[PDB]
RNA sequence: CCCGCAGAAGAAGCACCGGCUAACUCCGUGCCAGCAGCCGCGGUAAUACGGAGGGUGCAAGCGUUAAUCGGAAUUACUGGGC
RNA sequence: UCAUGUUCACAUACACAUACACAAACGGCGCGCG
């Protein structure tokens, strides 16, 4: 994004909760065998998107084709993994 | 009217997990699942494309647990239903009534989740319906009644079903052991790999 | 040493620093005021930019090179995206502005 | 699952191969370079 | 048509032998015995080692074994352990005092016999011909080759009738005297029978006539 | 063809035959063999192939093939008859059902023992 | 990005001083999926070699049809040598209801809803030439109201 | 990160949210079983002591560690100074296209 | 129709696997015996005959034959040609 | 001028090489160089 100021200010709780995809729940981070990220955790890929490249994590859709569906496996949306940096 | 052989052989024919079996223990450590059952399984012949159309139909009745009559009955119904023929067909299978209680969790498969609808552990709106197949209705209040609410299967598949990540489309309330059927569930609410368009044009060869 | 190109860090697109890894020389604060004083304002905005840290430009800077036509498009950096995001994990809102 | 050691890389010749032994690590008294396999370990899956 | 075999029509031209001593008829056929015998027990013992070419020399009071090869590591080990020990069994198959030299191939791609025991290995791993054919056309062109020509024959992918295939990628002249063709020859024993595989590589046509 | 003409004269489809008239549209009908004979068949094939020169009930007169490794038949014989040429004997254009009156089961039949009137074996 | 799919790989001979000299030739066609397909017809002494000169001739001379939405703009026959081809618009959710080499051109060209028939012979070559006249021959209102000099919704 | 074998690297502040959100999961369990005043203030007490720590360690009385004593950096610690951003990475930086 | 009774206990076949057509290997046999909806298979290594194992498809049925329509723009009014 | 030739009988969609794309990271503690 283009811009030409900055501004600060405090976050409201709504804004606070705007900025949100998820609201994360449980203790925890990936997995202690495998090394999938443990859902509503602090790496869940349906907070915060999908891990592999342009692919989603249940398996279901791994093509441009469905980019941006949200599956019902486990509900990641399949979209850049570079998003998952900025949600 | 049921099928009664090896369940993980349906699944290494498709080639996915179909989700026969609860799931505790592993599908790789139950059987080679990266394999096709049989002797000549270890060969991938070029399919044939009706070959995959044909595949495609015998992966979703074989998650759902349809004979081929009743699910030709089912594309019938779909095709007279007004709209999209495939989401209509989804729309209809996951309406059955094993499958509703299944998705609720009052049973670890769906085989087992036929199994309490047939003993008649399964009420819908204190009607205690008997036939798996039954077409649940939106907004539906489907129980468990008391005697086999004691059912140590059935609350461990309570248990399981909290595993699992739970559909969007039922309220189901595990002490009460009671779900509620609210909306007819999206394609996008469904799992996505199922391609409407094979068993569309499958039928309408 | 020298580095055409190579790694990045991942929290922050930066080049990794070493020998042992193959890295890129800090052009650090003080080489930033040495070019600012020059005049040199063009050499800068690359120097923290293009050359390193605007996640798109150095791969369109690349393409550009090998074709030799000279030229850059400079966005902005990815580590300063992640000091927004790093106060916005504050209850600081901080925000671009656009007029 | 375990690793193991060996010349039978996967995705790669004799023109790299050559330096190794029959085992899976270099001769004493060959004389390396840049890349160069040394040891030809492989990790399952 | 039936070919004349090019290594073999090259000799002295081109090519230098493999074997090279001098002995009177006396000595000639066993002479002769003893290398054969040196060679099959050689090939068997190092079938893995990549073995392009041996050469056998007695200058009348030992044997002198110079093998061409592209896995000096593996043919050898820590410190010419298996390479002193080999020397010792040719010592005792051959009845004098022996001699091993190692020369290390630089291309494995470029070298006939290199490409045959490859060809000859995939077959035997029951992948598909025609690619292995492919591929290996391509690793020899992309090496830099002038020309290569390869031949697989018999029974290809357990066919009942047996036919002959082949691909060609550049020049490969044979009538040339003067050019450098390397040429050898397989067998993969596949449970349909032999596959035969020819390989021809021409190098380059050199005008001097080095040994 | 002018609309006139059609007219004048309509369009009549194409009449395609029975291929089986001596079954008269009945699946099966019975027969009583006059003579059981057997025939080499046209090329490329060769073999000595069974048949069976039979009178129906309605009259007609057919020669109907033999299937199955092996019979017991003879003249005389009640037999039953359905459709279906064999190709290789022309003039061959029914066959006989394998387990019925006279036609009897075959021996150590024990795939597609139903297309031969064969009993399920102990199982 | 181009979708591309073959359609058919026959073995075509030549008799010779010696004997049969047997060769490959695919038929593929390409599209980018958007309204822009193209077919080639690829010929070689090997299936591989085959399909991918193809898939060359196809990439190259593609052409543009007048689409909307998904499906045609109006009842469109085509006729080439032997096949003739009636393929119609049809409504939404229906599919690509239609015989084989015109699936395939049709739904690379990216049309999802279309009612297709191949009278007359089916020699997947000719129909598959007869399905891209009778894409390219399908002009839209804007051409139409353009050719005539109106507005859009004055043909409608 | 994962680092030499199957070992998550220590990353800080995924030690700090899930010190949060243990005490949170402990805060709306004993709110929703109705615990007594005493045991709440406990338990709020350590919530908002533990969010203290993840906004700034070391502002409270002392800093906590997971260590031999090595304070947990904690965001404000990834902003400020002589290690953190505005110093760090963003006034100067590493460069490509160079060699020493 | 409801309630209670003990017991997995009382309940699975049929066709197909050369291509069209989903799904293969071994053995028996040797243009014989045989199969076959069409093309074809069988003459000493039968993915096509017979048996086995394996698999595929339908399932209280499955297959075979008969019959009509469609496919067949193959009586072409819609919609053929000389 | 110059006839005839027993029967059957002859390789087919590229579903990859130890799906495409994918080359080492972060903090103390030290020593040393400037
Ligand atoms: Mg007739
Ligand atoms: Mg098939
Ligand atoms: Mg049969
Ligand atoms: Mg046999
Ligand atoms: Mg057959
Ligand atoms: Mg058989
Ligand atoms: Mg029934
Ligand atoms: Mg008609
Ligand atoms: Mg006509
Ligand atoms: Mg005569
Ligand atoms: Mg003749
Ligand atoms: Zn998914």
């Amino acid at each position: 994004e283009e811009f030409d100021a900055i501004k600060i200010a405090l976050a409201s709780p709504d804004m606070i909760r705007s900025w949100s995809f998820g609201e994360v729940k449980k203790p925890e981070t990936i997995n202690y065998r495998t090394f999938k990220p443990e859902r509503d955790g602090l790496f869940c890929a349906r907070i915060f998107g999908p891990v592999k490249d342009y692919e989603c994590l249940c398996g279901k859709y791994k093509r441009l084709k469905h980019r941006g569906v949200i599956c019902e496996k486990c509900g990641v949306e399949v979209t850049q993994t570079k998003v998952r940096r900025e949600r | 009217a049921r099928y009664l052989g090896p369940k993980l052989k349906l699944s290494r024919r498709e080639g996915t997990d179909l989700f026969l079996k609860s799931g505790v223990r592993a599908i790789d450590t139950k059987c080679k699942i990266e394999q096709a059952p049989g002797q000549h399984g270890a060969r991938k012949p070029r399919l044939s494309d009706y070959g995959v159309q044909l595949r495609e139909k015998q992966k979703v009745r074989r998650i759902y647990g349809v004979l081929e009559r009743q699910f030709r009955n089912y594309y019938k119904e779909a095709a007279r239903l007004k709209g999209n023929t495939g989401e209509n067909l989804l729309a209809l299978l996951e309406g059955r009534l094993d499958n509703v209680v299944y998705r609720m969790g009052f049973g670890a498969t769906r085989a087992e989740a036929r199994q309490l609808v047939s003993h008649k552990a399964i009420m819908v709106n204190g009607r205690v319906v008997n036939i798996a197949s039954y077409q649940v209705s939106p907004n539906d209040v489907v129980s468990i009644r008391e005697k086999a609410k004691k059912q140590s299967r059935v609350k461990a598949a309570l248990e399981l079903a909290e595993q699992r990540e739970k559909p969007t489309w039922l309220e189901v309330d595990a002490g009460k052991m009671e779900g509620t059927f609210k909306r007819k569930p999206e394609r996008s609410d469904l799992s996505a790999d199922i391609n409407e368009h094979l068993i569309v044009e499958l039928y309408s060869k | 040493h020298a580095r055409s190109t190579g790694s990045y860090s991942l929290v922050t697109q930066q080049p990794l620093g070493g020998k042992a890894q193959f890295g890129g020389q800090r052009f650090g604060e003080m080489e930033v005021w040495a070019l600012e004083a020059y005049g040199a304002a063009y050499t800068l905005q690359e120097m923290l930019t293009v050359k390193s840290d605007d996640v798109n430009g150095r791969t369109k800077m690349y393409k550009n090179i090998v074709d030799g036509n000279h030229q850059m498009e400079p966005g902005m950096p990815e580590s300063f995206n992640v000091l927004l995001k790093e106060i916005r994990s504050l209850g600081i809102n901080i925000e671009l502005e656009d007029e | 699952g375990p690793e193991e050691i060996t010349a039978d890389i996967p995705n790669v010749g004799e023109a790299a191969l050559s330096k190794l032994d029959e085992s899976g690590i270099v001769y004493i008294g060959a004389e390396v370079t840049g890349g160069d396999i040394l040891v030809g370990k492989v990790t399952p899956k | 048509g039936q070919k004349v075999h090019p290594n073999g029509i090259r000799l002295g031209i081109v090519k230098p032998w493999n074997s090279t001593w001098f002995a009177n008829t006396k000595e000639f056929a066993d002479n002769l015995d003893s290398d054969f015998k040196v060679r099959q027990y050689l090939t068997k013992e190092l079938a893995k080692a990549s073995v392009s070419r041996i050469v056998i020399e007695r200058p009348a009071k030992s044997i002198r074994v110079t093998i061409h090869t592209a896995r000096p590591g593996i043919v050898i080990g820590k410190k010419g352990e298996d390479v002193e020990k080999l020397r010792k069994v040719v010592a005792d198959i051959a009845g004098v005092p022996a001699q091993i030299n190692i020369a290390e191939v630089r291309k494995p791609e470029l070298d006939a016999k290199l490409v045959a025991d490859s060809i000859t290995s995939q077959l035997e791993r029951r992948v598909m011909f025609r690619r292995a054919m492919k591929r290996a056309v391509q690793n020899a062109m992309r090496l830099g080759a002038k020309g290569i020509k390869v031949e697989v024959s018999g029974r290809l992918g357990g066919a009942e009738i047996a036919r002959t295939e082949w691909y060609r990628e550049g020049r490969v002249p044979l009538h040339t005297l003067r050019a450098d063709i390397d040429y050898n020859t397989s067998e993969a024993h596949t449970t349909y029978g032999v596959i035969g595989v020819k390989v021809w590589i021409f190098k380059g046509e050199i005008l001097g006539g080095m040994a | 063809a002018t609309v006139n003409q059609l007219v004048r004269k309509p369009r009549a489809r194409k009449v395609a035959k029975s291929n089986v008239p001596a079954l008269e549209a009945c699946p099966q009908k019975r027969g009583v063999c006059t003579r059981v004979y057997t025939t080499t068949p046209k090329k490329p094939n060769s073999a000595l192939r069974k048949v069976c020169r039979v009178r129906l009930t309605n009259g007609f007169e057919v020669t109907s093939y033999i299937g199955g490794e092996g019979h017991n038949l003879q003249e005389h014989s009640v037999i039953l008859i359905r459709g279906g040429r064999v190709k290789d004997l022309p003039g061959v254009r029914y066959h006989t059902v394998r387990g019925a009156l006279d036609c009897s089961g075959v021996k150590d039949r024990k795939q597609a023992r139903s297309k031969y009137g064969v009993k399920r074996p102990k199982a | 990005e181009l979708q591309e799919k073959l359609i058919a790989v026959n073995r075509v001979s030549k008799t010779v001083k010696g004997g049969r000299i047997f060769s490959f030739t695919a038929l593929t066609v390409v599209g980018d999926g958007n309204g822009r397909v193209g077919f080639g017809y690829g010929k070689a002494r090997e299936v591989p070699a085959a399909i991918q000169k193809a898939m060359e001739k196809a990439r190259r001379n593609m052409i543009n049809v007048a689409l909307n939405n998904g499906t045609l703009q109006h009842p469109v026959k085509g006729v080439h040598t032997g096949s003739r081809v009636f393929m119609q618009p049809a409504s939404e959710g229906t599919g690509i209801i239609a015989g084989g080499a015109m699936r395939a051109v049709l739904e690379v060209a990216g049309v999802h809803n279309v009612l297709a028939k191949a009278y007359g012979s089916t020699n997947p070559i000719n129909v598959v030439r007869a399905t891209i006249d009778g894409l390219e021959n399908m002009n839209s209102p804007a051409m139409v109201a353009a050719k005539r000099g109106k507005s859009v919704e004055e043909i409608l | 990160v994962p680092l030499d074998g199957g070992r998550f690297a220590t990353s800080d502040l995924n030690d700090l949210y899930r010190r949060v959100i243990n005490r949170n999961n402990r805060l709306k369990r004993l709110l929703d079983l109705a615990a007594p005043d005493i045991i709440v203030r406990n338990e709020k007490r350590m919530l908002q002591e533990a969010v203290d720590a993840l906004l700034d360690n070391g502002r409270r009385g002392r800093a906590i560690t997971g260590s031999n004593k090595r304070p947990l950096k904690s965001l404000a610690d990834m902003i400020k100074g002589k290690q953190g951003r505005f110093r760090q990475n963003l006034l100067g930086k590493r460069v490509d296209y160079s060699g020493r």
